[PDB]
Formats: C-alpha cells, structure tokens, sequence
C-alpha cells in the first residue's frame, strides 16, 4: 500500500 | 553574470517558430530546441540556481515574445520535469520564487512520474519564512487536491508520510481537503498513523470536517491502521474525537 | 456586465486541452474551438465593441490560464484575422488598446491576404489623441518596415497610397524606413508621386536619409514617375531637394 | 505597378 512507502526525492522525479 | 549566448541565440531561433512553424527549417528547430532545453536547464534547475539571473533572462525572453517566455519556462526534459519541478525538488526557493512571478508557471503539470510541482514540495524541508510564502503562493496558483498518476496519491499524503510537518502547515493553511482518498481509499490522516507521525496526525485532526469514519479497500479506518501499528498516542487521539 | 456562458464554457475545455492533450478528446477540442471561434470574434470583432466588455473577458482568460489568453487573443478565422485585425479595419482604437495592454498581441501576424495589423492603420484617420498613442504604441510592438507578402509593400507604401497623412506622421516618428522597396522595386516617395500627394511627398523629402536616385523595376526615379504623373507640384520639389 | 494601386478595406481584410 502506497501509505506504507517513503517515496524519495529521485523517485518523485523519475520513472 | 551575463546572458548565456547560446542559449538567447537558440531563443531568437524558437520564437520565429512559435510564431510561424514553417519559419525554421527541420535542422534549425532541432538544434535551436536541443540548446535552449540544455541551457535553460543549466541556468535554473541547479541546486546552486542564481534567482536574479534568472529573472534577467525571464525579462529578456518576455522582450522577445509573451509566448517565447511561456514556452522556456515550462520546457520540459524527457522525464517531463521543468525549471519549477527542479527549483521545487532542491528546494530552491528564492529561484522558484523568480518562476511563479513570471506569470506563465504551470503549478499542476505532472511529469513523467506523475507529480506536478505542489506534490514535489512533499519532501522539502522549509527552512525560513520567506520559503513558507513562496510555498503558499505556489499553492494558492494550482489545485492542492490533485492526485498524482501513479496511486492517486495528493501533496497532502506525500508530505504526512515524509513527516515534514511544515508542509502539512502551509498546505492546511491553504485550505486542503484532508479527505481525500489514494487508489487504495488511503486517507491522510491513515499515512499519519502507518508511520506514527503523532503531531501531524494531531494538525489533521484539528481540521473540523476531517472524516474519520472512512475506510481503504480492506475496509481499515485511521483507528485500525493506527491499532495495528502500535501507534497508542494517535489512537488515544482519535478515541477522543469519538468522544470517549 | 455578464459574460457570454458559451465563450466561458468553450473556454474551460480549451484550458484543459492547451495544458494537457490527452485530457481532451478531438470530437470535443474541434466543437469547444469552433465556438470559442465563433464567440469571441462576435464579443470584439464587430464595429459595435465596448472596450471594458472586452477588458473582463481577457482578466477572466487569464486567470484560466496564460497560455489560454494568447490562444484566445490570437485565435483566426479561416481568413487569418484576429480581433487585432478586425478591430484595427474598423479603427477601434479602444479595443486595440484593450487588446495590446494584454501583453499577448501578435502586431505583425499576417492575415491570408498578406497584411498585419500594423499595416491595416492606413485605412485610419487619427481623430483623437488617445487614437494617436494607441497607433504608436501599436508601431513600436512590432516591425515597421516588414513587407506585406502580396506585392512586399510596407505601412508607409500602404498608408502614402490612401493619403493618410497622420499615418504617415505615426510612422515616421518610430523611425520607419522610408527606402524600403516593394517587389516592383518602388518606393514610398514613388507612391506618393503617383498619387499626387504633396504633403505626403513633403514628409518623406523632410527625412534626411530619403534616397531619391533609388529605381524599380523599369529603371523610374521617383522624379520619373512624379513628371509622367504629370505632378508639376512635386516634381519641384524634386528639384529643389537635387539643388 | 503596385504603387499606383489603391487598395480597400476589403482588400486588406480578405483574400
């Protein structure tokens, strides 16, 4: 689940 | 300090093209387009971006056509990020600031990854006032309620899972919706409690209408999630807005 | 003042599309354009056109989107005209005014049959004062000197042609370049010969860079064409500006 | 010769 995660700074950036 | 040559010179090039498609041969629009993206990219998108020159080249591209000006300043790289993505994700304020003033800023554009520049403040540490209100006026400029592409995720949650409780501030000061739901029915005040963020899940429930009955796919209200992750101080909070 | 529900609702769907393509389909894109179109041309473009009604249109574009109010503000007809065209044709000065303090203007956007707002003042008389300052304000946007695709005539050629004389005065006092040459190689000068316009010829004498020996085509001064004119008046002139 | 035509409203506007 997407609540659970800890997106970083290059991850909100690139895919 | 001084105009990039290069890159005023490819500038020239595409605000013939902006003006008339057929003005600039196939060679010419490659090249032209290749060094402003590059350039522009250099000047503004840095971590050490300067936010006077760059308000000289927002004036010199104005100068040169209204339309020049919105083109460079929402140029996007092949990842679809733009100056205010980058100037937003190094949180480099003072430039992000020289960008919303320019008139032409798309606050809600969503790159690639399917987040727009109010979800990349999420993960921003704001250190001062003048920062705050850079932050609000990007806020008050898009839709703070937008869901990002990938799991319908707003800046909201972002910001409550990365526990940067300034964000969560300026985003409640202007006017969030708390409610709103992820892909999965995830709530903000659910990520608040998934990663024990006690004072923040304090400033969502201070938020009057903040809904605290609703529940994910698996049916898990906030009071569940938090239960189930050990979390008694935000348990205990939300035994009182059941009014026990 | 109300604005018009179906230029506001045509405008909603263009400001989805103009920002994300893929949030709008094209059977809806063609139909929202189409009245847009339609509507705002109505709105400003008629002779009837009140200045303020158009003033709270383009702050309501704005602040929609700002590449929604250039999209707007530069939208054509299938004659390539845009409301800075029409609006100059009927010498609305106050809507041009209205439409330049946009910031979006395109002066020297060219219609189908070659000619840019810019070069549409020659059909204007300058009654007013604020006519005037909108006119100059409207010359130092663009290019004075850019050359109408049919036949390469400038505003000055265009203007010289009507007899316009406060026309002629707004150009030539943003410096417009009185040698500039059309595809018959002819002159402003040579147009005012043929027309038999003294004052007009006087004007461009008045500058000192005028250069009277340039041809056309032919190989005709404009002292050639002023004496086969039979313009005793300003063939004079001639004379006294070739002694 | 362009230089001794005198062109219209109309002319201006439409092709």
């Amino acid at each position: 689940k997407a609540r659970r995660r800890t997106t970083t700074q290059m991850e909100l950036l690139y895919a | 300090m001084e105009l990039s040559p290069d890159l005023i010179s490819a500038c020239l090039a595409l605000e013939k093209y902006l003006d008339n498609p057929n003005a600039l041969t196939e060679r010419e629009l490659k090249v032209a387009y290749t060094t402003v993206l590059q350039e522009w990219l250099r000047l503004a998108c840095r971590s050490d971006a300067h936010p006077e020159l760059v308000r000289r080249h927002l004036v010199t591209f104005r100068a040169m056509s209204a339309r020049l000006l919105d083109y460079v300043v929402n140029i996007a790289d092949s990842n679809g990020n733009t100056a205010l993505h980058y100037s937003v994700s190094h949180a480099n304020f003072p430039v992000v600031q020289q960008l919303l003033d320019s008139g032409v800023c798309k606050v809600d554009k969503q790159n690639r990854a399917g987040y727009s520049p109010i979800m990349l403040t999420a993960l921003a540490t704001l250190k001062t006032q003048d920062d705050i209100e850079t932050v609000l006026q990007l806020f008050r400029l898009g839709n703070i309620n937008a869901k990002a592409s990938q799991a319908g995720q707003t800046a909201l949650m972002l910001a409550v899972s990365h526990g940067r409780v300034d964000v969560v501030k300026a985003l409640l000061a202007c006017e969030a919706d708390v409610n709103v739901q992820d892909d999965d029915g995830s709530t903000a005040l659910m990520c608040a409690c998934e990663h024990g963020h006690k004072e923040i899940a304090g400033l969502l429930l201070a938020v009057p209408s903040c809904d605290i009955s609703l529940t994910d796919r698996d049916g898990s209200t906030a009071l569940m999630v938090a239960l189930d992750a050990g979390q008694s101080e935000i348990a205990s909070m939300l035994y009182s807005r059941m009014n026990i």
